């Protein structure tokens, strides 16, 4: 199931790229 | 465990991957793979 | 590199051979989940960069 | 102002991402 | 696929929305028969 | 009572219980119409919850 | 599993009780 | 409840979030020549569902 | 090419920044039609993009 | 913004009740 | 059933969530310095007001 | 980095919201007899590490 990996991943990049230090 | 395959991830090691490319985004070192592989190294007993 | 978004440098840098070692590590299951991703992040490297 | 838009656009975009159709 | 796909992304791609709308709206109007409510909304909706 | 209730206490005296067996039975099954079904299995099991 | 489908369940009620009608 | 006083990210999800994740997975799967003139036409087109 | 691009880096290249500035304007303005405001600032400013 | 003070409780309760130990 | 025997939700409903409403309410309002030792101050300050 | 003007949600994310993230699943996990103190406590005691 590549596709759990993948959307695990994608819970990790969202989270690093809505951090507050990187949005404002 | 007997877990899925996301919450076997996320269990282990979602919380310390979080950390450590929120780490890597903002120093962006010129050694981006072995950062990481020494950011979870150095920082495995607390997670 | 260094001029990019957050995303697009994780996406130029770590992102595929993480995909590549969380892939091994969901299939194999180690006791050693940490470690072993570290591991498998330097043990394949070179075929990345 | 522009991170509370920049954060919703990543909302958007990591639901896209992640719809099932394209993970699976 | 479908038959495949893991729980979670089997029910986010089958019931999940509607559930969601059907949910929200049932929060919004509570009425004295909620799960029958609850599937008539999924019913009449079921298309969508 | 229940009117008066937060949003989340009211779906969980209400249709938490039932939805939670229902998606049970329909992620195990797979049927060909699971949106009609869950309806299906509300209205056969409300009396019990 | 329960604990997929109690996940699921968990995501649908989070986003009801979020919803901006409920909390503004 | 009032839209003009909400937060950004609050007003935001209650006005064009909804259509905007509809719309930009039916872009990303057809990707068509012309994408913004694309998503406008999508969003004027299903706007009265929304 | 973008055909061939994954999803994120797809509308990154295509929609993502004139949304950004839609959205930011939609936000500053608030008009009584949101989406029809949104869809015609991407129409009027589709050139600069 | 009270609403944006629940949305954020909302935010950990909900984190917290879908930690694995407590799903599965 | 007690406390103890509740699910995670509604025990932590029961026992933090509304002195926590309040507390980030306060915090949010304020936003001092130090805003995780203002928030613990005002749990303590307000925890028998909510048992 | 001016917190002072974040709006609320991204204010209480970037100060509070992880400590309680851990502190209240520790709460749920062992329910100590009086959870408003232990809270209390478990923030005081763990303010440098967040």
């Amino acid at each position: 199931a590549m596709g759990s990996v993948e959307h695990t991943l994608a819970d990790v990049l969202y989270h690093v790229e809505t951090e507050v230090e990187n949005l404002y | 465990q007997s877990l899925p395959t996301r919450a076997y991830l996320d269990q282990t090691v979602v919380p310390i991957l979080l950390q450590g490319l929120a780490v890597l985004a903002k120093e962006r070192p010129p050694n981006p793979i072995e950062f990481l592989a020494s950011y979870l190294l150095k920082n495995k007993a607390q997670f």
